[PDB]
């Protein structure tokens, strides 16, 4: 399950973006790469909520939609 | 001897259209994803196989189409409204494997 990871890593540019867009809505930060803070932050699903998941895709599609219905179509 | 030709650019005025396409040879295609990419060097089309899954690059929005053909061998590209600083060396590529390319001109 870790193929879409970097696959999501590598289809975004600025990984601060949905970082800054998942603030108070975290410490996995001390991690040096930059994919690093990206893959541990999809192992907390649990502190997730349907919200959480919301959050993301909808600051995707608000993004980029083609990244939403392809993380979507999986 | 991996192969992939390379062929349909030339030189165009915008709003004008090219149309690229890469003929793949020697192995099996249909299994593996192709690409396209124009020059740093920066990727721009990316078909996935089996043709479900596709990602264009932000220049190629609404306006550039990756298709595939896989009866077999064929990988298109669709330039629609062609742009001078999208005037480049099309390199259609797979699996390490990238084409010897193209020469876009636009003016």
């Amino acid at each position: 399950i870790d193929q879409h990871r970097a696959a999501l890593i590598a289809r975004v540019t600025n990984v601060e973006w949905l970082l800054d867009a998942l603030y108070g809505k975290q410490a996995v930060r001390a991690e040096p790469t930059n994919p690093s803070k990206m893959r541990k932050l999809f192992s907390f699903t649990p502190a997730w909520n349907w919200t959480c998941k919301d959050l993301l895709l909808q600051a995707l599609r608000e993004s980029q939609s083609y990244l939403v219905e392809d993380l979507e179509r999986s | 001897q991996v192969q992939l030709q390379e062929s349909g650019g030339g030189l165009v005025q915008p709003g004008g259209s090219l149309k690229l396409s890469c003929a793949a040879s020697g192995f099996t295609f249909s299994r593996y994803a192709m690409s396209w990419y124009r020059q740093e060097r920066e990727s721009v089309a990316r078909i996935s196989s089996g043709g479900g899954t596709i990602y264009y690059a932000d220049s190629v929005k609404g306006r550039f189409t990756i298709s595939r053909e896989d009866a077999k061998n064929t990988v298109y590209l669709q330039m629609n409204s062609l742009k001078p600083e999208d005037t480049a060396v099309y390199y259609c590529y797979v699996g390490g494997f990238w084409g010897q390319g193209t020469q876009v001109t636009v003016s």
